[PDB]
């Protein structure tokens, strides 16, 4: 149990490091801008809506309700520890990374959050798969329209379907069992 | 008579083992420092006879004044039964003799005041009376004076002494010094000590401490001598030092222990009082039974506290066998028969398993293995009735002895001999019934002892006819276990908010755990919540900073010792102590739980030493226009040497299964080969490990098909890297930073310790360095081509100019600022040598990996000390102890446990190796994709982008000194997605049209080098009729 | 415990993959085609999950 | 003087002191190492090596 | 590895047949229960290993 305590501390270090380079790569704990002027990129279901005092969004609630059967998540040897980054501020990270790629684009990781506009950030995005950003400048309003529809269909596959929930359910359920 | 303090003094030596500049924490009898002590008085007329117990030992120290104190009586109790250690002291010497002590009042000696010339001090001398057992009789060897100090420990009579000979410069109390106390002699004696009594030489009739199973972390010296000592829990920084085994600890939370709290233990509860148990009408009955006609009636489905009938005050006899009658209610039984009948008064003795009499002969037999209690009760003033109580008869004739609890009622024509009766009795035809005949004036022998038999019939049938054990007041809101008829659990037992049904008696959760319980005595309901649990990891900085700790509790409801000598700021992680809250949330330093980081701080204004915590916020939110307009692009950059480190391999510990286990033991090998295969599969799997990371070492280092020597012509042009190129002037062909790293990394240390068969690396130091040299030479001077087949030389002035464009940067900025680039490159190298000389944080994880390697080997070896029902590390002693047949039958399971221990160890070895292969293919990824080239994919080769990395030697590891382009300015200004000129948009595929407002220029996505709009860079494509926030601009042709 | 450690190994390998997704796939665009989901990959929006 | 045994950093037998004389000794496991046989393919002859 | 999985049945720990059922039949059903207890613990060892 000395070595296994070491191993579980290793588990803790690996998991919160996973958190770190997955979430806490940000050099500045960060929050969403007040206004929302994007060009049809409705983010209510994803971005933390300032309407709810908690900084989560519609799909966060959909996720939670879909996997409420977390079983343990506590009583007997079930010495679960809360995340080293709490759910509310891990959502704050979600927002941070969100707005980071929205504003400081891909340059975000290189240091300071050198913000750029999201709509023209997609220009580098199209140019990132070999298609010139002219298509952005030529159809991007519609691009946003079917993008929003795609997110709505994602929500549909979240609520009336479990396809988007599959291997999350599998991993949490296998941890549980 | 005030008390005093102790600082650190009183450290002994464990045993004769010799160590060398190591840090051990072997556990034995220890002295708590900072523990309460006492300062006595010296003659200047109090007796001064401090006589305390020897509990777990005694800590002692003194300064002699006139050779006054010599008398000690170390014993158990001194009832003229236990020994005593007589002591003598000349000038600077010791001697011990042990035997008896028999004196009253005040034993002591005396030195007279007004002695004319001299004296001898042996007149009173209450020292010896009959020295009749003196086995360990071992004899050998004007301001303030020196100091003495004696400590001991009780180990099977080893009253081992420890002494020191050096003066001190404190006259009031204990010195402000620290030292060990080396052992002098360990007498074996053989009679223990628990009480120590002392006497001394005073005309008319000296610190005392105590020991406990404390803990320590020693730190010896290159001379193999004790230097200091620290406990663990006395101040939680000491706990950190204990769990990390170092006196210079970096700041961090280190898991200390859990706390298995249990306030007011637990409550035992059974249902409400019995129902349908009218014992009175069966035991105080008017209607009893005859002895041969003993009645038989059951009691069932109602409980019986066998003590209430005991205190019901209605019997004269209480005999119960087998199980304890007192508080027998806590035991639950199948069923009980409660029968009442009448026999002779003298026969209480005869009512027991195995006893005899006419009752057993013809009337009533009792089982030899009776399972029940037996009671007789007196009503001597009611045992007879007018007309005589002869109603109940007894048997005088019976041919057969009764079977256990067999009842004979048959009253047929009795036959004794072979001459019959024809239904009519007479001579040789014996009447089988006679009556009791109770008269008011009868003697005590016939004066009834009316007995009642309680038999507990515990067959295989269920046990629910039981006793009310301890049904008491419900314990609300106190974390306790419970005993509801057989179920337990730490419950928050209060009124619970749920609906309940008749089928409901016990409940589980989805995880099958007790979450709700129900009151069995009445219609009440309860819930359970895990009350406290939680471990402790102390948030304190290291010995470099203060010793004022902060302690955290993990998810446990503030119900254990609030802030006091033993502030509080509650958090989601639990009850936080030893650290006052701070409103501001600084940049984190050490996460503790629920995202709180605590840094020790001093609020200078009096001087308080307390740690302060806060929540997770690297500064605050950055306020820039994030909707549509602001664009930020750095007009300046930096090149930080992101010194990330990757473990390229691992010690090729090709263990030899048998020789690891069976050294100088053919019996062990013989028994192992019965299990056989296993350790062999372990062995070649480990060899597969070895070849796996050696292939990793090859393809990361000998990826070139050729050995190459660094050119001795260092014309790199003002950019040099001499600290990383092996300078041809050293015995080990590794450069400066390898020297610094290898000096920093230490500790297994050699290939010649034990069954720890360290294989030499497939690449030894000089030639792994040769590969590193080859790699750096190539990637600096020929590059990808010498890493991808045929060599083609390339100057570094172009080796990195290519890879700005390989990232997105342009080699023009290199040509424009490369002299500086080099200067800050050397600055980065200086940062390397500085922050890696003694600062281990940046060089952490390679040393860390060789650590879990080291303590993996360490748990491998001390797993032998984990004797699995054995009495030694290795059974070699046990191997010789028993006959090779008996050796077979013991070494079977013993060394079976040993081989499963091997399997466990090699399993963590496999898993470690697995993550090592992950990291090793990662190292290949780095080297090949990023040094023989460049990972155009963003920010994978260390923080920021990547240009170069320089393979530098590291035991089973490497550092990749990334040259990363890192922005330095925030030109966070207005934007233009494209250039709507006449319905069309001007834009390069890369780049953004940017301006502070003066001139809209195109500039690269990671460097602010704005440029004129030109038809070459900016080429028309598509249109701009669908945009979100565009502004117009003109276009020109250069 | 060994099963949990092994599962930790696989999940943490997936987690380094997750960090790589964060980098080449959120903090950047994977020029390496078609691993960030079916089809190509432009970018992605991270979001919490237990 | 009080010492008689020895140890090392890895907490294994390194040095011992003679109970009959004072001498600063060392102990090292005999040879161990290994036996890895080098040889060409057995399609080539039996010129052996250890 | 498959051949291993097969051949630790030869690694019979104190029994003398591949499949333990005949060892079970070789001892009295209580005594066979006792011996099969630790044959099956060893077999679980083999399972968890493989
Ligand atoms: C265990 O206890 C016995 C008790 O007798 C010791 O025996 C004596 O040991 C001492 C020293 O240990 C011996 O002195 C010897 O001195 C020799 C030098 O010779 C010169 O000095 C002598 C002094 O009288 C002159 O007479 C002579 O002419 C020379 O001028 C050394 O050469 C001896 O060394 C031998 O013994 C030691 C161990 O003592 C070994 O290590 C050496 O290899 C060598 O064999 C020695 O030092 C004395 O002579 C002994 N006398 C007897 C009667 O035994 C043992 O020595 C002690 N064990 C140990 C290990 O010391
Ligand atoms: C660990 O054990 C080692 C083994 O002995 C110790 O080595 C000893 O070190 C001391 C000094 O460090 C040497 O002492 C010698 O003393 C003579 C004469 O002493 C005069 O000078 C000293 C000042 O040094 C003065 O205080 C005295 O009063 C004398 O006037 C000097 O001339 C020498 O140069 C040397 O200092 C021992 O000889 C040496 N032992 C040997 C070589 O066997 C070591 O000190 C121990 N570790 C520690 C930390 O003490
Ligand atoms: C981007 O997405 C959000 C997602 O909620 C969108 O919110 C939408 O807001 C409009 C008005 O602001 C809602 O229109 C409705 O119109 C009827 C007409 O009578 C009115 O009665 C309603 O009260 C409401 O105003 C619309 O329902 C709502 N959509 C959803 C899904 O909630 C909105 O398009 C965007 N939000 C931004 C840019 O802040
Ligand atoms: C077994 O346990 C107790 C023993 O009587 C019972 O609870 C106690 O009795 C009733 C409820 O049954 C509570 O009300 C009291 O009733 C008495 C008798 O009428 C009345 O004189 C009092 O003024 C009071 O109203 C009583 O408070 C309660 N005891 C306590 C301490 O609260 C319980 O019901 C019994 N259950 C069974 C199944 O026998
Ligand atoms: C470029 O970025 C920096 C910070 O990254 C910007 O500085 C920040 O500017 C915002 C508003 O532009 C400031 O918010 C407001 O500041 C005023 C006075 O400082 C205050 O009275 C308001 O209550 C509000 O907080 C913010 O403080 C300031 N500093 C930060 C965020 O650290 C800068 O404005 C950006 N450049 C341009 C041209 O916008
Ligand atoms: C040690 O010596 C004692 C002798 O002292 C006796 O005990 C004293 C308390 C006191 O009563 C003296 O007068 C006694 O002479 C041994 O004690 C006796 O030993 C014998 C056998 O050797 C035994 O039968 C007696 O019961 C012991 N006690 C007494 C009171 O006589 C004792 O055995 C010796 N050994 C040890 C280990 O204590
Ligand atoms: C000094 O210590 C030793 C024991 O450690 C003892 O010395 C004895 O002293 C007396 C008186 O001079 C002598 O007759 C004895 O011969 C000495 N002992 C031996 C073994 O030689 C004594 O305890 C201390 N000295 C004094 C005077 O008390
Ligand atoms: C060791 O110390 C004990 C502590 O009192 C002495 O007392 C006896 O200890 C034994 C076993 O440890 C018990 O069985 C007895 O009941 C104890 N007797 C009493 C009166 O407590 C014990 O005598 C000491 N050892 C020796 C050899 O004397
Ligand atoms: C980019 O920033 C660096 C420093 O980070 C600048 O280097 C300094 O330049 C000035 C003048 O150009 C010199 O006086 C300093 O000695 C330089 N070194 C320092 C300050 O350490 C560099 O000049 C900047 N880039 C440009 C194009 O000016
Ligand atoms: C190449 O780098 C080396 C670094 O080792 C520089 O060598 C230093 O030279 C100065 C003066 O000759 C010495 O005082 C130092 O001791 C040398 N070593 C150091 C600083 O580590 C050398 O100057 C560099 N060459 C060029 C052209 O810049
Ligand atoms: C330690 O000494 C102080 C002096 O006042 C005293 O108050 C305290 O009770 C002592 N503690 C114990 C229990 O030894
Ligand atoms: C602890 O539990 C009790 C149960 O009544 C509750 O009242 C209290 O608020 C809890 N405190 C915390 C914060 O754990
Ligand atoms: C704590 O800090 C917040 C930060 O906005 C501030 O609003 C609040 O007034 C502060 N309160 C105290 C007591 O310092
Ligand atoms: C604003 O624009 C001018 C261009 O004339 C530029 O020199 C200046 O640096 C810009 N402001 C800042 C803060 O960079
Ligand atoms: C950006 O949005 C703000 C508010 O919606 C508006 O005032 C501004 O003109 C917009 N700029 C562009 C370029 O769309
Ligand atoms: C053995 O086979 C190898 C395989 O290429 C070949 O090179 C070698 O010449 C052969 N030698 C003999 C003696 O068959």
């Amino acid at each position: 149990c000395t070595q296994l305590n070491r191993a579980l501390t290793g588990i803790a270090v690996e998991q919160d490091k996973n958190t770190q380079e997955v979430f806490a790569q940000v050099k500045q704990i960060y929050k969403t801008p007040p206004i929302k002027d994007f060009g049809g990129f409705n983010f209510s279901q994803i971005l933390p809506d300032p309407s709810k005092p908690s900084k989560r969004s519609f799909i966060e609630d959909l996720l939670f309700n879909k996997v409420t059967l977390a079983d343990a998540g506590k009583f007997n040897g079930l010495t679960v520890l809360p995340p080293l980054l709490t759910d509310e501020m891990i959502a704050q990270y979600t927002s941070a990374l969100l707005a980071g790629t929205i504003t400081s684009g891909w340059t975000f990781g290189a240091g300071a959050a050198l913000q750029i506009p999201f709509a023209m950030q997609m220009a580098y995005r199209f140019n990132g798969i070999g298609v010139t950003q002219n298509v952005l400048y030529e159809n991007q309003k519609l691009i946003a329209n079917q993008f929003n529809s795609a997110i709505g269909k994602i929500q549909d596959s979240l609520s009336s379907t479990a396809s988007a929930l599959g291997k999350l359910q599998d991993v949490v359920n296998q941890n549980a069992q | 008579p005030a008390y005093t303090n102790s600082f650190t003094r009183g450290v002994y030596y464990p045993d004769k083992v010799f160590r060398s500049s190591v840090l051990h924490s072997t556990q034995d009898l220890f002295l708590p420092f900072f523990s309460n002590v006492t300062w006595f008085h010296a003659i200047h007329k109090r007796f001064d006879n401090p006589v305390l117990p020897f509990n777990d030992g005694v800590y002692f120290a003194s300064t002699e004044k006139s050779n006054i104190i010599r008398g000690w009586i170390f014993g158990t109790t001194l009832d003229s039964k236990t020994q005593s250690l007589l002591i003598v002291n000349n000038a600077t010497n010791v001697v011990i003799k042990v035997c008896e002590f028999q004196f009253c009042n005040d034993p002591f000696l005396g030195v007279y005041y007004h002695k004319n010339n001299k004296s001898w001090m042996e007149s009173e001398f209450r020292v010896y009376s009959s020295a009749n057992n003196c086995t360990f009789e071992y004899v050998s060897q004007g301001n303030f004076k020196n100091l003495r100090e004696f400590v001991f420990k009780n180990i099977d009579g080893y009253f081992k002494i420890y002494s020191k000979h050096t003066p001190i410069n404190l006259v009031r109390d204990l010195p402000q010094g620290f030292s060990a106390l080396e052992p002098l002699v360990d007498l074996p004696i053989g009679i223990n000590i628990t009480r120590f009594q002392t006497l001394l030489a005073l005309h008319r009739s000296y610190y005392v401490g105590y020991l406990q199973p404390r803990t320590f972390l020693l730190k010896y010296n290159e001379n193999g001598t004790i230097t200091d000592a620290v406990d663990c829990a006395l101040d939680p920084l000491s706990e950190t030092k204990c769990t990390l085994k170092s006196f210079t600890v970096e700041k961090g939370i280190y898991q200390t222990s859990n706390f298995r709290v249990q306030p007011t233990e637990s409550i035992v509860r059974f249902p409400n009082i019995t129902n349908l148990c009218p014992f009175g009408e069966v035991f105080n009955a008017t209607r009893f039974a005859s002895v041969y006609a003993w009645n038989r009636k059951r009691i069932s489905n109602c409980v019986a506290d066998y003590s209430v009938l005991y205190n019901s005050a209605s019997f004269s006899t209480f005999k119960c066998y087998g199980v304890s009658p007192t508080k027998l209610n806590d035991l639950c039984f199948t069923n009980v028969y409660a029968d009442s009948f009448v026999i002779r008064g003298d026969e209480v003795r005869q009512i027991a398993p195995g006893q005899t009499g006419k009752i057993a002969d013809y009337n009533y037999k009792l089982p030899d293995d009776f399972t029940g209690c037996v009671i007789a009760w007196n009503s001597n003033n009611l045992d007879s009735k007018v007309g005589g109580n002869y109603n109940y008869l007894y048997r005088l004739f019976r041919k057969s002895n009764l079977k256990p609890f067999e009842r004979d009622i048959s009253t047929e024509i009795y036959q004794a001999g072979s001459t019959p009766c024809n239904g009519v009795e007479g001579f040789n035809c014996y009447f089988p019934l006679q009556s009791y005949g109770f008269q008011p004036t009868n003697g005590v022998g016939y004066q009834p002892y009316r007995v009642v038999v309680l038999s507990f019939e515990l067959l295989h049938a269920p046990a629910t006819v039981c006793g009310p054990k301890k049904s008491t007041n419900l314990v609300k809101n106190k974390c306790v276990n419970f005993n509801f008829n057989g179920l337990t659990g730490t419950g928050v037992l209060t009124e619970s908010n749920k609906k309940f049904l008749p089928f409901q008696q016990f409940g589980r959760d989805i995880a099958d755990t007790t979450d709700a319980v129900r009151d069995p005595q009445t219609l009440e309901i309860l819930d359970i919540t895990p009350c406290s649990f939680g471990g402790v990891s102390v948030i304190t900085p290291g010995t470099n900073t203060s010793n004022q700790v902060a302690v955290l509790y993990q998810g446990v409801n503030c119900t254990e010792v609030p802030v006091a000598i033993h502030n509080v700021f509650q958090t989601r992680a639990g009850c936080l102590i030893g650290a006052e809250h701070v409103n501001n949330s600084y940049e984190c330093d050490i996460p503790i739980g629920a995202g709180i980081c605590a840094s020790y701080q001093t609020q200078t204004n009096v001087a308080s030493q307390s740690i302060i915590a806060y929540t997770m916020s690297l500064g605050a939110e950055n306020s820039v226009a994030y909707s549509n307009n602001s664009i930020a692009i750095p007009t300046n950059f930096t090149i930080s040497v992101t010194t990330e480190i990757l473990p390229v391999s691992m010690t090729k510990t090709s263990v030899d299964c048998t020789m690891y286990i069976c050294g100088d033991s053919t019996e062990c090998s013989n028994l192992l080969l019965q299990y056989g295969s296993f350790c062999t599969q372990l062995n070649r799997a480990l060899t597969g490990i070895a070849v796996e990371q050696d292939k990793n070492t090859q393809e990361v280092f000998a990826q070139v098909k050729q050995i190459y020597k660094t050119p001795p012509i260092k014309d790199f042009g003002g950019f040099n890297f001499s600290q990383i190129l092996p300078d041809p002037s050293k015995p080990s062909k590794r450069s400066f930073i390898e020297d610094l790293l290898f000096n920093k990394v230490t500790l297994i240390c050699a290939q010649k310790f034990n069954g720890l068969t360290v294989l030499p690396p497939l690449l030894t130091d000089e030639m792994i360095a040769q590969y590193t040299s080859a790699l750096l030479a190539g990637t600096i001077t020929s590059g990808w081509t010498f890493g991808a087949g045929a060599a083609l030389q390339i100057p570094f002035a172009m080796q990195m100019a290519y890879r700005f464009n390989g990232i997105g940067v342009t080699q023009n900025v290199l040509y424009e600022n490369q002299k500086l680039i080099a200067n800050q490159f050397n600055s980065a190298i200086g940062k390397i040598q500085d922050s890696l000389s003694s600062t281990a944080s940046a060089l952490g994880k390679l040393q860390d990996v060789v650590n879990q390697n080291a303590q993996a080997l360490n748990t491998l070896v001390k797993q032998l000390s984990s004797n699995f029902g054995a009495i030694s590390s290795v059974l070699n002693d046990i191997l010789s102890r028993l006959d090779p047949p008996e050796a077979e039958v013991q070494i079977d399971r013993l060394i079976t446990g040993r081989l499963q221990s091997l399997q466990t160890y090699v399993t963590q070895q496999l898993i470690r190796a697995a993550e090592i292969r992950a990291s090793a293919n990662l190292a290949a990824t780095k080297m090949s994709e990023c040094v023989l080239g460049q990972s155009k994919r963003v920010d994978f080769c260390g923080k920021g982008y990547h240009l170069m990395s320089f393979p530098q030697s590291a035991p089973h590891g490497v550092v990749f000194l990334h040259v990363t382009y890192v922005p330095a300015q925030e030109k966070n200004f207005t934007t233009a997605p494209a250039i709507c000129h006449d319905g069309k948009a001007h834009f390069p595929r890369e780049g953004v049209f940017v301006s502070n407002g003066t001139h809209w220029f195109v500039t690269q996505r990671n460097f602010y080098e704005p440029q004129i709009i030109t038809t070459d860079n900016t080429f028309v494509s598509g249109n701009c009729d669908v945009v979100i926030g565009i502004v117009n601009n003109t276009v020109y042709d250069p």
